[PDB]
């Protein structure tokens, strides 16, 4: 039957969820499963083995965090099943899995097997009435109130650029590169090892994520700023320690614009955006340059878009008006857009029937993938 | 439209997008205007207002000539057959009426 | 706005539109 | 039933139509059917699967263009039907295909099947009360005042020469080659490929047309600019790129004067006209050399008049006065002539009624072909 549908954004690091017709995701919690790595002696301790949810951040000094989704592709399927059940848990949604149409998102160009296996989970473990899997870009266009644009996002693990012109998506112009937030944080962790801090545990890694979200900032000209010393921010650990970052506060998010630093022949995020535009036709290049829509949490770096303008302006043709729109709700654009598309009747004319899935299987979702 | 403009300014895109795509007004106006010349000035009143067999036949003649506007209206085949059967029921009704 | 406060991370005090200047 | 006949200039490059009596054609949209190439994902996108005219000129990049008519001969009847339906649509005329007489032009020497099927469309799909097929030569004479002359038109697909003297056409002197604007654009495309700029998509083919119309001229001599290897004038593309051309903005339009470049033995446009004059009667040469009318969009190149004069002057006998009347309405001359002819009352006697075609068929059209 069709009750109020549920939108779930499988952000490779932060999963965002809520019902359709809403206006904000009230269920935002990081994506992992934390199991304890210590010994239990005192009866009356914490509860349960796995610790998905806010309890993880509340007791991170005990857990051994494991990420289920690496680069948008799920590795530990059992963890994603536990996370999805936690989304339907009594602390997050309280509904039953056999009650709502599910609007699952997905990073573009993910392997076929990922969609297939997600279908198996949602129609065998959960017995959902309906399911639809879509691109993350289209949703951001819904949440940004537009129809034409190039959604250049940066989730926690996959950055990509999808150029959509007047609601028509151009698949051959999609550029995907697997270097996002986790790689920025991982590279920053390596820099702190060279600064003498040796963060190597799992909880230490999420402390690095907190640093990346708070102390880093992007460059404008990394040589102008490389020849001069900087602020050297003093971040305080929860323990009470004191860490200094130095020039790595701007060298850490340089990995996005240049994967040569991490030792990887790939393209910058600017090259992804510019190529994604240029892989398309010629009559549309000017309009796509005039409508660049960001989303994704790894575009929230301070001083990011200004460097993006200097970069694309350095690459795009002469005097073309490059116009980047970056809203405040970039972190939830895919969720808000999922709510917008799921709050329609075309959505009823757009999902995949449970019966039809049982009759067909993988071929059903690969036909209705767009 | 100004209300939708305010909503678009307040970015509450749920209402605006649902109003622009969920309202079936577009296809409704299309299909309605498509069938507008065929469903206009139909002389079926002549059958139900006929008393003589001549008028019965004349009404059938005028009605069938009015029914030729099909290509320009895209009316469904089977649904056209449905209306045809309704025509004959009007026919048989007037047949027993004159009878 | 409160709706953009209640959430954990939001670009507070940042220009929303990045665009090249005039003088084409 | 008739009120203001509908004149239609069924030209393979651009279709010009309006009512009778109108001094100017109100609707001149290009003759192609635009279908999308990229899948629609986002709801609320563009509607329909067929884009014609103004819509298929703004969203050109999204489309794939299929020309229906090529060399004055219809290939896909479906496409021509759709274009004619577009003409009678709300955005163009808001009329019915049963309340107005229709004057549809045609190039000379077309096969009988075009006339047959054209009338079948206008008498079966459209229930047109009156249809009259004409020549695309007489109409230019009407719209230019003259009654004696040589109509040398060069549309986008077929150029020909018709010598008409005092209202009498001499059909055996009609020369016709199928080399015009399309071939010039296509050959310009090959020159850009030799200059390193490829174009293969159908949507980018109109950019080649745009180059032709905005940058191609005709040198008065074929060798005074050939070995000179002139400057490379730049030309901007719709995105903001840059194309320098040089030896192609004059080498591409010489295809009309010598089609040996395309690898086809035929006669050049000058030989078309000169042979059409020389095939006529001995007494009628001076009046035809002093009455040359130009029409068609390909007769708008820079230096076209000077080249045409010098070529005819080389081929005509000595001291014969050669006047080439070149009006400013070379694109709409045939249409304006159609608006004149349909505004007369002799046209009532010249058309074909519906019952005439029903009782006879194709025979009635071949009877009133002239
Ligand atoms: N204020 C911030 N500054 C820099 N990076 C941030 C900030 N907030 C979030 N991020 C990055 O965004 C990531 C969140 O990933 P996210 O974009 O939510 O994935 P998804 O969008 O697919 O859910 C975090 O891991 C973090 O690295
Ligand atoms: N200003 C111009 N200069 C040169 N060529 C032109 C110009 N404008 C149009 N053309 C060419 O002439 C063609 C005009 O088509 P037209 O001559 O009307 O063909 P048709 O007569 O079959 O409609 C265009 O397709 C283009 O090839």
């Amino acid at each position: 039957i069709a009750n109020q549908p549920v939108v779930i954004d499988n952000g490779s690091g932060v999963i965002k969820a809520g019902f359709a017709g809403d206006q904000i995701p009230k269920y935002c919690f990081p994506n992992y499963v934390g199991r304890p790595k210590h010994v239990r002696v005192m009866a009356g301790a914490l509860e349960g083995d796995i610790f998905i949810g806010p309890k993880a951040e509340e007791h991170r000094g005990l857990l051994s965090i494991r990420y289920p989704m690496e680069h948008g592709i799920v590795k530990d399927w059992n963890d994603m099943e536990r996370i999805w059940q936690y989304v339907y848990s009594k602390d997050q949604l309280q509904t039953f899995s056999e009650e709502h149409p599910v609007l699952l998102t997905e990073a573009p160009l993910n392997p076929r097997k990922n969609r297939e296996r997600a279908a198996e989970v949602f129609f065998e473990t959960f017995n959902v009435p309906a399911l639809f899997i879509s691109m993350q870009a289209v949703l951001s266009l819904y949440a940004t109130g537009r129809t034409t644009g190039v959604v250049l996002d940066s989730g926690d693990g996959v950055t990509h650029a999808v150029p959509i012109y007047e609601g028509f998506a151009m698949p051959h112009s999609i550029m995907r590169i697997d270097i996002a937030g986790r790689d920025v944080s991982r590279f920053l962790r390596l820099y702190l090892r060279k600064e003498g801090y040796d963060f190597h545990s799992s909880s230490e890694f999420e402390i690095v994520k907190a640093i990346k979200e708070r102390a880093c900032y992007l460059s404008i000209n990394p040589q102008k700023d490389e020849t001069l010393e900087t602020e050297k921010a003093q971040y305080y650990l929860p323990d009470g320690s004191t860490i200094e970052i130095g020039p790595s506060r701007f060298r850490a998010p340089e990995l996005l614009f240049r994967p040569d630093l991490i030792g990887e022949e790939s393209e910058g995020i600017h090259e992804v955006l510019v190529f994604a535009i240029q892989k398309s036709d010629m009559d549309l290049r000017r309009t796509l340059f005039s409508n660049i829509v960001l989303s994704g949490g790894s575009t929230l770096f301070k001083g990011f878009g200004d460097r993006l303008l200097s970069e694309v302006k350095k690459l795009a043709p002469k005097d073309v008006k490059i116009r980047i729109s970056a809203p405040q709700e970039r972190l939830y654009s895919t969720w808000i857009g999922g709510s917008i598309l799921a709050s329609l009747d075309t959505f009823k004319k757009m999902w995949v029937s449970k019966k039809e899935y049982e009759e067909d299987g993988a071929r059903s979702i690969h036909r209705k993938t767009f | 439209l100004l209300t939708l403009d305010i909503l678009k300014h307040g970015k509450r895109f749920h209402a605006t997008v649902s109003f622009d795509t969920d309202t079936g007004l577009k296809q409704a106006l299309e299909t309605v205007n498509d069938y507008n010349p065929l469903m206009k000035d139909f002389p079926l009143n002549d059958l139900l207002s006929a008393t003589e067999l001549d008028k019965i036949r004349q009404a059938l003649v005028a009605i069938f000539t009015h029914l030729r506007k099909i290509r320009n209206t895209k009316y469904p085949i089977q649904r056209a057959l449905r209306l045809v059967e309704a025509i004959s029921r009007d026919l048989s009704s007037q047949l027993l009426k004159v009878l | 706005d409160p709706k953009y406060a209640d959430l954990p991370g939001i670009a507070r005090n940042e220009p929303d539109v990045y665009e090249t200047s005039d003088l084409p």
